[PDB]
């Protein structure tokens, strides 16, 4: 089970290709578009990006809901413990 | 990207193969004359020799011992006041000095100066005379425009009295009048297309430098293409028409245009990336020099699918097109990485002046991903409901409305419809040969009742024959009026010079130029054949030519050529994208995004043009544009396919997202300057052209707006491993370990 700064390091990696901003800018406290500005399609971007070279489950349902990249990455985290 | 390889080659030798395309294209246009020049001098004909219209005409000829050409043209008398003693001696120095040149006029039907069928000539209200003039070289052949030119200098010449001005019109002339409009409308066309590609591509790119190398560019494989396709209508290895002349140029400037803009977008993407000039070269050749020679093998190939037809006007478009989208996409390969590799070593011509635009197209190719089902749902319905235009759709082969009116054929089809009807100035020939003599009274009751049942045919409104000098005059002639000198002079005017054969002048009842005449060609062979029978002269010959006849011919010709062509174009176009791709199953994508495409933009070109802008689509244009979507819009999702098929290795949807996100700005720019090239042929006076330009536009308008943009990357989402089939490929491959924190 990978530890919070694993995940947090690897979304800040494909956000700096979604949209360009520094890996260090990405920190949980902090918050998505509403803090970040960081479009719904390019959270969708985010989800396609994760699925495909990280290779976890993201659905559009639970899309809506993720408001802060600490709630990301705890959703990342409930989805890995459990095998 | 290996530095090795072809690569290698051109930027070594980047300077040698400039000047080497320099040179070739200024042996090309000073040993030749110029394309405008050669495709007026080098046409080809208007009908097939085998046709059956083209060969009874000759038979006419050569039977009647008048003429050996398939070229007709009218002059038409319209005088303010009744044509009087002064008219007819005008039009009798016509036909003298007419007369006097054989080398362009090989027979005058003199039917006016004549008393007999004097009347036959003018007008019911008798006003205008029409006299035919069987000029040299079959229609639509540089010969018949020589003769057609000639005719009106000749007509020109004679002096008219007070009032009746004389016009040539005809086939023929029309044929000779819309190379001259082409002539006319070429200069401003090239303009157009050079304007708009300049301001656009300031657009793009907002470097001026890097501007006027692509203009540089364009313009040197569009002069070797041109060069190139005079070299070869000069020396007659080859035919030449005004539509391949036209089309050619527009498609060699802009297909030229397009691969510029993807040589330079992909050298200035992987500049922006971060790669030298030298590994930014080797990258943008390894990705793009492939996929642009594959786009010039499918336009080429789509072309030259045309030079297996039938009709001269497409076996003109089939091998000339063909070899000049060829030498322009080996200009564009060479001669543009040359010049990209040699302004890469001075200064900052290349550089990109900004940020490329891929937030935008990855945020779209994200949405294509993540929703591929309903954007191609939304995508297939919007191109399909193009599909709406064929309860209406229409394909007038009139040309013309496809002309300016103020040209001299024009002007002459609208002098002759303020006196005649439409379909007068569109005479038919008919004959039947009979193996003994034909001057006999049985004879000649058989050709009366032959003239009575063409008549009786639904749409025909004149009949012309020995029997009838006129359109209206228990039939018999006497023994003595065969030594009449009148009726002997009707009998060499309508007889065989043997008295074998006679002739039939036909004036239909509506437009001889529309289905309803090719309809109306079957029913006079049917009656004159049911008239025959029964007769001691049973079993002759029923050739029938004229205009009719002539688009009866082409019109069966061109249902199974656009059928064939495009089968043709389909499989071949496909066949090259899965020798490029490797992937039997993205060709077939792109073939399917591509017909789906086309039958959008029919149904976009028919709706404007038989709507809004009144005028019918002519039946050429359906080829033309048919061929130039299957290879332009295969050649724009073979591109978005390439660099798909190069992001795979990433993941699979990433691999969608990250290849929209390169290439969306590219392939956007490409389109949106060949799509407006394209349109730019409204302006042509050839409104045939114009409709050819604009079906064109409008198709791709519509591909790099939604087809390539939603339905290529949706459908290729949706199949996911399946997309690249045979070739093993992958889904999101091996989830890679969370990388440690930095």
């Amino acid at each position: 089970a990978a530890t919070q700064e694993e995940i947090i390091a690897g979304l800040a990696e494909i956000i700096e290709e979604v949209t360009g901003i520094e890996p260090s800018e990405v920190t949980p406290e902090k918050s998505f578009v509403d803090d970040l500005d960081i479009d719904s399609l390019s959270m969708v971007e985010i989800a396609v990006q994760t699925e495909d070279k990280y290779g976890v489950k993201i659905p559009d349902e639970d899309l809506a809901g993720l408001r802060t990249v600490g709630d990301v990455v705890a959703y990342i985290q409930k989805l890995e413990e459990e095998n | 990207a290996r530095p090795g390889g072809i690569a290698k080659w051109i930027r070594v030798l980047a300077v040698p193969i400039i000047l080497v395309w320099v040179a070739i294209i200024a042996v090309l246009n000073t040993v030749v004359p110029q394309l405008d020049v050669v495709g007026e001098m080098r046409s080809v004909s208007m009908s097939p020799d085998d046709a059956p219209s083209v060969i009874a005409m000759k038979r006419v000829g050569e039977v009647f011992e008048e003429f050996k050409s398939n070229s007709s043209v009218m002059i038409v008398l319209e005088g303010e006041q009744p044509l009087g003693d002064e008219a007819h001696k005008y039009y009798d120095e016509i036909v003298d000095k007419l007369e006097a040149d054989p080398a362009h006029v090989e027979h005058v039907q003199d039917f006016w100066g004549d008393p007999l069928t004097a009347s036959g000539a003018q007008s019911p209200d008798g006003l205008a005379s029409y006299v035919q003039v069987y000029t040299r070289g079959n229609q639509g052949e540089a010969l018949a425009n020589e003769s057609v030119e000639a005719v009106q200098d000749i007509v020109e010449s004679v002096p008219a009295p007070p009032g009746v001005k004389a016009y040539v019109t005809g086939p023929a002339a029309l044929s000779a009048d819309q190379h001259v409009a082409s002539d006319r409308s070429v200069r401003v066309i090239e303009a157009l297309t050079f304007a708009v590609i300049i301001t656009m591509l300031l657009l793009v790119y907002r470097s001026i430098v890097t501007v006027i190398l692509t203009l540089v560019m364009v313009v040197l494989s569009l002069s070797a293409a041109r060069g190139m396709i005079a070299f070869l209508g000069y020396h007659e290895i080859i035919g030449l028409s005004v539509f391949a002349t036209n089309l050619l140029t527009t498609l060699a400037i802009a297909a030229a245009t397009d691969y510029a803009i993807f040589l330079i977008g992909r050298y200035q993407e992987a500049r922006s990336v971060g790669e030298d000039r030298e590994q930014s070269y080797y990258t943008m050749f390894h990705s793009t020099a492939h996929v642009v020679l594959g786009s010039g093998m499918t336009i080429a190939g789509a072309t030259l699918c045309l030079h297996f037809t039938r009709m001269p006007y497409f076996q003109s478009l089939g091998i000339p097109l063909a070899i000049g989208m060829s030498v322009v996409v080996l200009a564009s390969l060479t001669m543009g990485a040359a010049i990209i590799s040699v302004a890469s070593r001075f200064g900052k011509t290349f550089e990109p002046k900004r940020a490329m635009r891929t937030r935008g197209w990855r945020k779209l190719g994200a949405a294509v991903v993540r929703w591929p089902a309903p954007i191609l749902v939304t995508t297939i319905a919007l191109s399909v409901v193009g599909l709406l235009a064929l309860p209406g759709y229409q394909t007038n082969y009139n040309d013309r409305r496809y002309l300016p009116q103020d040209l001299p054929a024009n002007t002459g089809y609208a002098a002759a419809d303020r006196h005649f009807s439409q379909a007068r100035m569109n005479p038919e020939l008919l004959m039947i040969e009979s193996d003994h003599d034909l001057r006999n009274s049985a004879d000649f009751l058989v050709v009366d009742r032959i003239a009575k049942r063409v008549f009786q045919v639904p749409g025909i409104s004149r009949v012309q024959a020995i029997t009838r000098p006129q359109g209206t005059p228990s039939f018999y002639l006497p023994p003595e009026t065969f030594e009449n000198p009148d009726f002997k002079r009707g009998m060499k005017m309508f007889l065989s010079p043997d008295g074998h054969a006679v002739r039939f002048i036909i004036s239909h009842e509506g437009d001889p130029m529309s289905p309803e005449g090719i309809k109306h060609i079957d029913a006079i062979k049917q009656a004159a054949k049911e008239a025959i029978k029964g007769t001691p002269l049973e079993g002759s010959k029923i050739y029938l030519g004229g205009t009719a006849a002539t688009f009866k011919d082409l019109q069966e010709g061109a249902n199974y050529d656009l059928i064939i062509a495009g089968i043709a174009a389909l499989c071949l176009i496909f066949i090259i994208m899965l020798i490029i791709t490797r992937a039997v199953v993205a060709s077939a994508v792109i073939v399917g995004t591509v017909v789906i495409s086309l039958g959008a933009s029919f149904g976009l070109s028919v709706l404007i043009w038989q709507h809004i802008i009144g005028l019918e689509l002519h039946w050429m244009v359906l080829a033309m544009a048919v061929i130039v979507l299957l290879a332009v819009g295969a050649d724009y999702n073979l591109l978005l396919v390439s660099r798909i098929k190069e992001e795979i290795h990433a993941g699979l949807n990433t691999g969608i997202i990250r290849s929209m996100g390169g290439t969306g700005s590219v392939v956007t720019s490409a389109g949106l300057v060949f799509a407006f090239t394209m349109m730019s042929m409204a302006v042509s006076e050839l409104a045939v052209i114009a409709q050819v330009g604009t079906t064109i536009g409008l198709g791709l308008l519509f591909d790099t707006l939604v087809i390539r943009s939603f339905m290529t990357p949706s459908i290729a989402a949706l199949m996911g491993k399946w997309f690249w089939w045979p070739q093993r490929v992958r889904q999101r491959p091996l989830p890679a370990p969370w990388p440690q924190p930095v």
